[PDB]
């Protein structure tokens, strides 16, 4: 898959988000910009997660 | 009804605190840019959050506001610390002593090196990912300094207490708050409200509402000592600040129940009402006035409580 995403996903999970729900947003975010860094990916996901 | 103080000078009372803040303030307002993390102890309704906006103003930064209960999971906080804030801003947290253990554990690093470290997976890997956060000043507050905050206390640079306001100050509020709403009221009038306000700014504004509500519903020229007194009289508030249900409470704990250890439960339903309520709302003041002392049995009224109502001291 993608290093940046798996990283971003695990972190989101640690922060207490539904594992599955986190992956979907992270992955789509990744689709918008494949070269994103795990930090920006996480924050950018942090504001789309319930 | 949407305007409050902005400059610290415009902030009423707390003179003791204003001097100390003014120092710590103008310092960082000159050095780098962030004010040290401030933890405010003190009773409710004293205007902590307003001090939050004021300080924010003094620095020329914005203010994010949240409560402990709200941060239901570290994420809730990471979201605020990573996106909600901008270099310099202040995040104020009310009831900060009810932060989820985890949540608090993630906060320490945030305050220290302005970074949040998240631990990925586990095992020998136990790798951690960090969220670079903006420099910010955390301003927490506890409706009860009573040790319920962890060692998170050691992460706070400043740590002060807001005190109850003298009725003159509370009055100074109603006063320079009415001119804002045009409303005509005379000094003493406001000051008569002060006396009734339980030393806390919250009740004052509230009471002034009620009083101005009942008032002008008959005239429009001016609220003077008399006008004020009659209004208060109508709503049923004695010089001591107790309300309609306040007397009724310590009342049913004398005639209906002998002046002896009644017992919360045996009092709530006893006079149709809830304990938590008649304990987390009415008992506080009644106690701070020495008219209802809690005993390791139930509830007991005091020789003063009887007096305020006009009964002879029974042995
Ligand atoms: N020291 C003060 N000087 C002037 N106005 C004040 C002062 N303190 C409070 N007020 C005003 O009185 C209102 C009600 O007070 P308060 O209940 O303390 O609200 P708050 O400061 O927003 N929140 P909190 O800190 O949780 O109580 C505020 O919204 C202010 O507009």
């Amino acid at each position: 898959e993608s290093e940046a995403a798996e990283e971003a996903v695990m972190a989101l999970a640690a922060l207490g988000f539904k594992e599955a729900q986190a992956r979907a947003v992270v992955l789509d975010l990744l689709a918008q910009n494949p070269k994103a860094r795990a930090q920006d990916l996480i924050k950018e996901a942090l504001k789309r997660l319930r | 009804l949407a305007l409050r103080p902005k400059t610290l000078d415009e902030y009423i009372g707390q003179e003791r605190l204003k001097q100390k803040l003014r120092v710590y303030l103008e310092a960082a307002k000159a050095r780098k840019e962030p004010l040290e993390h401030l933890l405010l102890f003190g009773p409710p309704g004293l205007g902590k959050t307003t001090l939050a906006h004021v300080i924010a103003h003094e620095l020329g930064v914005n203010l994010r506001v949240t409560s402990g209960p709200a941060i239901e999971k570290p994420g809730d906080l990471a979201a605020i610390l990573a996106n909600s804030l901008e270099e310099g801003d202040i995040l104020f947290i009310d009831e900060i002593h009810r932060l989820s253990r985890q949540a608090e554990e993630h906060l320490y690093p945030a305050m220290e090196d302005f970074v949040m470290d998240i631990v990925i997976g586990q095992g020998p890997a136990a790798r951690t990912i960090r969220l670079e956060l903006p420099r910010f000043t955390l301003i927490g507050a506890t409706t009860r300094p009573g040790l319920i905050t962890a060692p998170l206390l050691s992460r706070f640079g400043i740590v002060e207490h807001l005190e109850y306001y003298t009725p003159e100050e509370l009055a100074q509020g109603v006063m320079r708050d009415a001119r804002l709403l045009g409303v005509r009221i005379t000094e003493e009038a406001a000051l008569e409200i002060g006396r009734r306000s339980r030393g806390t700014m919250r009740v004052a504004k509230r009471l002034f509402r009620r009083v101005r509500d009942f008032a002008q519903v008959a005239g429009e020229e001016v609220i003077t000592r008399e006008r004020a007194l009659e209004a208060l009289a109508a709503l049923g508030l004695d010089e001591l600040g107790l309300e309609k249900r306040d007397r009724e409470i310590l009342e049913v704990l004398i005639l209906r129940f002998g002046g002896g250890p009644v017992g919360l439960a045996t009092l709530a339903t006893a006079l149709s009402e809830d304990p938590g309520t008649l304990e987390e709302v009415h008992e506080p003041y009644l106690i701070r006035q020495g008219l209802l002392k809690r005993t390791p049995r139930g509830r007991v009224a005091t020789e003063l409580a009887y007096r305020h109502l006009g009964y002879p001291p029974p042995v």
